RNA sequence: GGAGUAUGGUCGCAAGGCUGAAAAAUUGACGGAAGGGCACCACCAGGGGUGGAGCCUGCGCGCGCGCUACACUGACAGAGCCAGCGAGUACUCCCUUGGCCGAGAGGCCCGGGUAAACUCUGUCGUGCUGAGGAAUCCCUAGUAAGCGCAAGUCAUCAGCUUGCGUUGAUUACGUCCCUGCCCUUUGUACACACCGCCCGUCGCUACUACCGAUAGAGGAAGUAGGUCUCCGUAGGUGAACCUGCGGAG
RNA sequence: UUGGGCUCUGUGGGUGCUUGGCCGCUGGCCAGACCUACUUCAAAGCCACCGGGGGUACCUACCGGUUG
């Protein structure tokens, strides 16, 4: 939606599923969108074209970040993994498995180790 | 995305089957509330089905309000008809040639919101798994013969019905040199109807004028430059495009601008145009005794 | 699905910011926080036909003009501006033959 | 039923009702509210609980061993976990809720449909 | 008998021609200037058809649309190595010389008319053994194009349609300059922020007056601030108590 | 490295920051001891969750009366 005007602009579609967390690249050149249906996704609104370029990831997106230097995004999927991406070449420069980097767990009514 | 459209159209179904089951019920609730303001007596089997009366007394408002037009019926047409813009793509068959895809060109810039799409190397499944991601109101295909326009296919998507028609009388937009024929306004052309008077009728008018922008209401009866029209007689349906200038509140001229068709149909589907399993719900009968002497729509 | 949107209204006071927020033994806002009156001067004044003087009239621009100080030229003018907008929207045969 | 059958309100709340059950998936229409006087119950609330419906989507034999399943917890919803055996699945999750990541039952499918992917 | 529903037949009306084919408008009719948004029917980079010759469905001798041919991206011999869709007790291109066994109708037998591609190895070398003008029309990603394989779905389609797979590029991916098309100059949400009365020719309306025939329709124009306590009083229903007045704290 | 191994089954500390056991507790007791006395004056109120539509003769709650 437009700020300045309120009634509505665009619905943007591609997505096999539900999306998941969205964030503008901080210059504002591009909208990315992680959704689980396995996919990352970004949005180039502003250019007059209104394009799109995809993402296969491995699984699920839960959320998404930028670099204030506005070249990367760091997006964190359902394995648990990083991947970190540079926009413009999208290509994916790195990424780590953090998984045992995070459980602790043990929950009430957790009946698994 | 799979799993849940799936899941809608399905729904879809089984709901229609129950709405059979209680418009067979309904037929008998209508003599009921028609008898209380009327004071005419009554079939005694509806004076005395018990579970009857009650449910009345539950389900009156729906019958009075359906009598008022105050909602319009379950539908995969009902839920968005006239909110959103309904988007549409034109697709070749595949491997198009280059007189079709001129023709197909044609009948894009006939629609307003539409794109033209190269098949190419293309599965026809998922040319569908493309439209269920990209939430289009309507594929639509053409299958030409040799440079001629054959058939032509309207599917609604998400899982709506399809109408297929072979295609004759066609003339393209191609034939008259561009010093005389022009490029053609995108303006949202308005609607008219013709002879459809079987409920087949409303159905397949309502896949053909849910395709369309919706107006604007507040003057679209004064302005407005572009005017389709479907018109049908023996069970061929023929459409023109025309463009007009109104000269007087008295008079008129018009002027022929897209192609000419008469298409004739002969499969709808409630169901898309992969699922060759799925319901059909009116094929056209040649071979039987009747089926030249009888017409639908 | 939550609902449809019901049209709900709700008022707005004069006074200021520090009234908008809770309690507490200090504004956090600054000096020049306090003496804004969390509405807008179109919300205290606007120029308007609705409050426009007898024989004058205001402009689209806000700006009192009198219909007798007005020109002709953009009299006329001004009456298609608003049309625009508008639209956007038996005898005696003596008597007989003589 | 009892507001007179005319009302703005009731027309309102009669819609109301019956398009929010249906989208709780409790029902089957949404068209009669003598459908919702003699047949919402509680019997169709158990069967849009989460094992139950986890039958219904055929991730397990019997709903017993659903139980069992999601007692252990290989059962996710949207992206959570879920312990809550009464998690009561509305129909626009039915299609969502599905296995789990690092799941011993999801590797044993893909062992039967030999795709049995280790990465 | 009653209530419905149909169905047909009857009856009455509709079913008496100053007549002889080819408006509405306080809201309307039509522009113009500026500004935006867009589009392989716009610009720009290229690509690719058709249009040259032969074949023919189609359409109206003309016309394209598909198929074929046309040489360096060659020809011959090997070697190797890859698809996807298809299963109705169902499937055949002839039609013919002879002969067999067929009293006759036939059946025989012999004659005549799970891929291309691609890679590698080696042999020979432009040799009627010539890739299509002006025009025009189409195309921006598994797309142009190439390559085969199958099916043959109640409309169309074997002079072909439609599928599936295979290999897979260049080139812009921006800009409203040309062409256009649409939309602003009204509304439909308020903060900061900004903008600041678009322009033309007529219509319709109210009024004003003018002109000229017979109070009258016409013609022709403009304008739109004394509380509390106490006391002395007069009255009340009296001890008290209330009211009102007048004085002190 | 002059027996090895699986599996089962007990006990003990740990798996949360270390102040003793008990009782009629300002003391005593862990072998326990004394065991029943003493008294001026009943009370303040409220609320206090059973699934829905439905009937209500009897029981009950309430509300209004009636004789004694």
């Amino acid at each position: 939606w437009s700020v300045q005007t309120g009634q509505l602009l665009d619905r943007l579609s591609g997505h096999e599923g539900p999306v998941s967390s969205l964030a503008f690249a901080p210059d504002g050149s591009v909208l990315v969108s992680g959704s689980w249906d396995r996919t990352a996704r970004i949005w180039s609104i502003f250019s007059r074209t209104q394009t799109s370029e995809p993402l296969q990831l491995q699984s699920d997106v839960l959320d998404v970040a930028f670099r204030p230097d506005s070249k990367q995004i760091a997006i964190s999927t359902l394995d648990g993994q990083l991947t970190f991406w540079s926009v413009s070449e999208a290509q994916q420069v790195s990424g780590v498995d953090g998984r045992r980097d995070v459980s602790g767990g043990r929950r009430i009514t957790d009946r698994r180790t | 995305m799979l799993r849940k459209q799936a899941r809608q159209r399905r729904d879809y179904l089984y709901r229609r089957a129950l709405l059979l089951r209680d418009a067979e019920i309904a037929e008998k609730r209508a003599k009921l509330r028609a008898a209380l303001a009327s004071g005419k007596p009554l079939d005694p089997k509806i004076a005395n089905d018990k579970e009857l009366r009650k449910d009345f007394d539950y389900d009156v408002s729906r019958d009075i309000a359906k009598e008022q037009g105050e909602i319009d019926i379950d539908d995969e047409y009902s839920e968005l008809s006239g909110i959103v813009d309904p988007r549409v793509l034109v697709t070749t068959s595949r491997d198009p040639s280059s007189r079709l895809m001129a023709f197909s060109k044609e009948i894009r810039l006939m629609f307003p919101t539409a794109i033209r799409l190269n098949r190419g190397n293309l599965i026809l499944p998922d040319l569908v798994m493309s439209a269920q991601r990209e939430r289009l109101s309507d594929i639509i295909l053409l299958h030409e013969h040799r440079g001629t326009p054959t058939a032509i296919t309207i599917s609604h998507f998400p899982h709506g019905p399809t109408l297929m028609a072979s295609l004759h009388n066609v003339v393209l937009r191609a034939d008259i040199p561009k010093s005389i024929k022009g490029t053609v306004s995108e303006s949202y052309p308005h609607l008219i109807f013709e002879g459809f008077r079987t409920p087949l009728g409303q159905r397949v008018v309502k896949i053909l004028k849910h395709l369309f922008p919706p107006r604007d209401p507040t003057n679209n009866a004064k302005s407005g430059n572009r005017v389709i029209t479907f018109v049908n007689q023996d069970d061929c349906i023929e459409v023109r495009h025309h463009v007009y200038v109104r000269t007087n509140y008295n008079s008129v001229e018009l002027s022929e601008v897209g192609p000419r068709f008469t298409m004739r149909p002969f499969s709808i589907t409630m169901g898309t145009l992969e699922n060759k399993d799925a319901d059909v719900e009116w094929h056209l009968s040649q071979y039987t005794r009747t089926g030249r002497k009888k017409n639908y729509f | 699905k939550p609902k449809p949107p019901a049209p709900t209204l709700t008022v707005v006071s004069d006074v200021a910011t520090v009234a908008m927020e809770d309690a507490q033994p200090a504004t956090a806002q600054g000096v020049a926080g306090g003496e804004t009156s969390m509405i807008a001067p179109q919300e205290v004044y606007a120029p308007s036909k609705d409050t426009a003087e007898k024989g004058e009239v205001v402009t689209k621009a806000g700006i009192p003009i009198a219909k007798q100080e007005m020109s002709r030229e953009e009299k006329l003018r001004r009456r298609r501006r608003e049309k625009e907008r508008i639209r956007k929207a038996v005898q005696s045969s003596g008597a007989y033959k003589l | 039923s009892l507001l007179p059958p005319d009302n703005e309100v009731r027309r309102k709340h009669e819609t109301l009702l019956l398009d929010k059950l249906y989208d709780m998936g409790i029902l089957s229409t949404k068209a009669k509210l003598s459908a919702v006087e003699h047949n919402v119950t509680v019997s169709a609330f158990a069967r849009r609980r989460l094992p139950v419906v986890m039958t219904r989507l055929r991730m397990a034999e019997t709903v017993q061993a659903a139980t069992k399943l999601i007692e252990q917890g290989h059962v996710r919803v949207g992206v959570e976990e879920v312990r809550d055996p009464a998690f009561l699945v509305t129909r626009n999750m039915e299609d969502f809720v599905t296995w789990t990541v690092g799941s011993k039952i999801k590797q044993n499918i893909m062992k039967y449909r030999d795709k049995l992917d280790d990465f």
